């Protein structure tokens, strides 16, 4: 855990509260990822680093990136993670829609990782392809738990501003401060669609455009199928109704691969507007689309 | 495996129906008992020099203007936190100072001194809010409440974080519960 234990190599990626470098453990000769978090004496320790570190000993799972050590130097905490060759966003950019056998295998692993989080009562709250790490062997692991949060715990504050916009659930966009596991499941649906077509399912530029894009495809909230929608602050009963679109006809044009009924059923299970009707990660793992893996 | 401090606590335990005043009292009393225990023992201390150096940041040369109890009143008067904040704060000090041995017997890991208490309270409360709340008070506001510089506040957050991050820290109902259950256990030996 000394600073000199790891050699810093090339920069890998950049975020608001961290820069990730490739690194090398000088003793084992094994690659690591060095996530360097700037420490500004006048601003304090970022909450993202503290939350991520709080999970490092407990959330251990094959489909979750391992955090090995935390190193404090002047103006800097370095979080030492297992090294992963790529993330989903770059693996795809590296090509854009993936073949379906890969899509299923990546979705399987994402949901295994997520089921373990939810079993521990932790919400990830920033699932998106960039935060899904992949290695040569095709292992996929959830990364970047900076926004993660325990649920079932008496809180005073809430950010409906969590989750990257494109992957953010409609109930959240409409001001819900009471989502639980459903928040990540929505993101998983958007990721699945993006793997199939190669394009973000709902590429909003702001909060209003995001909901507009969601309702265009999924239809407007139906108060009979979602009575609780009236409790959301930004819900508007006076918008014109729109029926759902045919999800397959929306996706199919963008891939040469046949989208079957099992796959489309699955996707509909993840992308329900009413958060209560979304599949749990555990349910989703046992959906017929995943039959072969058993 | 779980944090050894949780051995014996039902996995489905319920969040304690505890009040802010009781949360605050349990926090203070945990500190008082650790202080008591620390006067009997000569502890095995830290696994590294790193942790020793971080820990020395807690030592405050001069006597605080306010007692522990009054300082805690000032913090709560100014910040108005939920009881959960202090339960987590209590567990942070629990996990820094206590473990269990092979026979599930509680053991003191490090000596706590009175000159370390004031800055320890500052760090545990601040770290607790950042583990728990999506919105926390500004670094400026919290510093002024605690009567320290922003630079010191940062130094204290990181010192406590480095000192406890080798233990299992994930916020959960069982850790909330443990804060009170460990106090009862300590209480029973003193």
């Amino acid at each position: 855990s000394s600073s000199s234990q790891f050699k810093q190599l090339e920069k890998l990626g950049n975020g608001t509260y961290a820069t990730v470098y490739k690194g090398l453990n000088k003793t084992t000769g094994v690659y690591v990822a060095l996530k360097e978090v700037k420490l500004d004496s006048e601003e304090g320790t970022p909450s993202t680093a503290i939350r991520e570190i709080s999970l490092m000993k407990e959330l251990k799972h094959e489909n979750i990136v391992r955090l090995y050590d935390v190193i404090h130097t002047e103006n800097k905490l370095t979080l030492v993670f297992e090294f992963m060759d790529n993330d989903l966003k770059k693996y795809m950019d590296s090509r854009r829609g993936l073949e379906l056998n890969l899509v299923k295998y990546f979705q399987w692993q994402l949901l295994q990782g997520l089921a373990f989080c939810h079993e521990n009562k932790i919400l990830h709250r920033d699932l998106k392809p960039q935060n899904l790490l992949i290695n040569k062997r095709g292992q996929l692991k959830l990364g970047d738990f900076g926004l993660a949060r325990a649920f079932g715990i008496p809180v005073n504050t809430f950010s409906s501003e969590v989750v990257t916009l494109w992957y953010r659930a409609p109930d959240v966009l409409m001001g819900s401060r009471t989502y639980s596991t459903s928040i990540d499941i929505w993101s998983c649906g958007c990721i699945l669609a993006e793997m199939i077509t190669g394009k973000p399912l709902f590429p909003g530029t702001n909060d209003e455009e995001q909901l507009k894009l969601i309702f265009d495809i999924m239809g407007t909230p139906n108060e009979s199928l979602w009575p609780s929608v009236t409790k959301l602050p930004k819900y508007n009963p006076n918008i014109q109704q729109r029926p759902p679109r045919d999800l397959r006809q929306v996706l199919q044009p963008h891939t040469k691969e046949p989208l079957d009924g099992n796959l489309m059923d699955f996707l509909h299970g993840l992308l329900q507007l009413n958060p209560d009707m979304r599949l749990s990660a555990k349910q989703a793992l046992h959906h017929p689309w995943f039959a072969e893996y058993y | 495996s779980e944090n050894p401090l949780l051995h014996g606590i039902p996995v489905d335990v319920e969040v304690p129906h505890i009040s802010v005043d009781e949360a605050l009292a349990n926090f203070k009393e945990t500190i008082e008992l650790l202080l008591k225990l620390s006067g009997n023992r000569k502890c095995t201390g830290f696994n590294t020099r790193v942790e020793k150096k971080e820990y020395s940041n807690f030592y405050m040369k001069s006597k605080p203007t306010l007692s522990s109890a009054d300082f805690l009143k000032r913090i709560q008067d100014k910040c108005e936190y939920q009881p959960t904040v202090y339960l987590v704060a209590t567990f942070l000090i629990d996990t820094l100072f206590l473990t269990r041995d092979g026979n599930n017997i509680l053991q003191l890991k490090l000596n706590l001194q009175e000159k370390e208490v004031h800055r320890m309270i500052i760090a545990a409360v601040r770290l607790s809010t950042k583990l728990l709340e999506d919105f926390v008070h500004s670094h400026e506001y919290f510093s002024k409440v605690c009567g320290i510089s922003k630079r010191l506040l940062t130094k204290l957050e990181v010192s406590l974080l480095i000192c406890v991050c080798n233990t299992k820290l994930m916020v959960s109902n069982r850790k909330l519960a443990a804060s009170k259950l460990l106090l009862n256990e300590l209480r029973s030996f003193c």
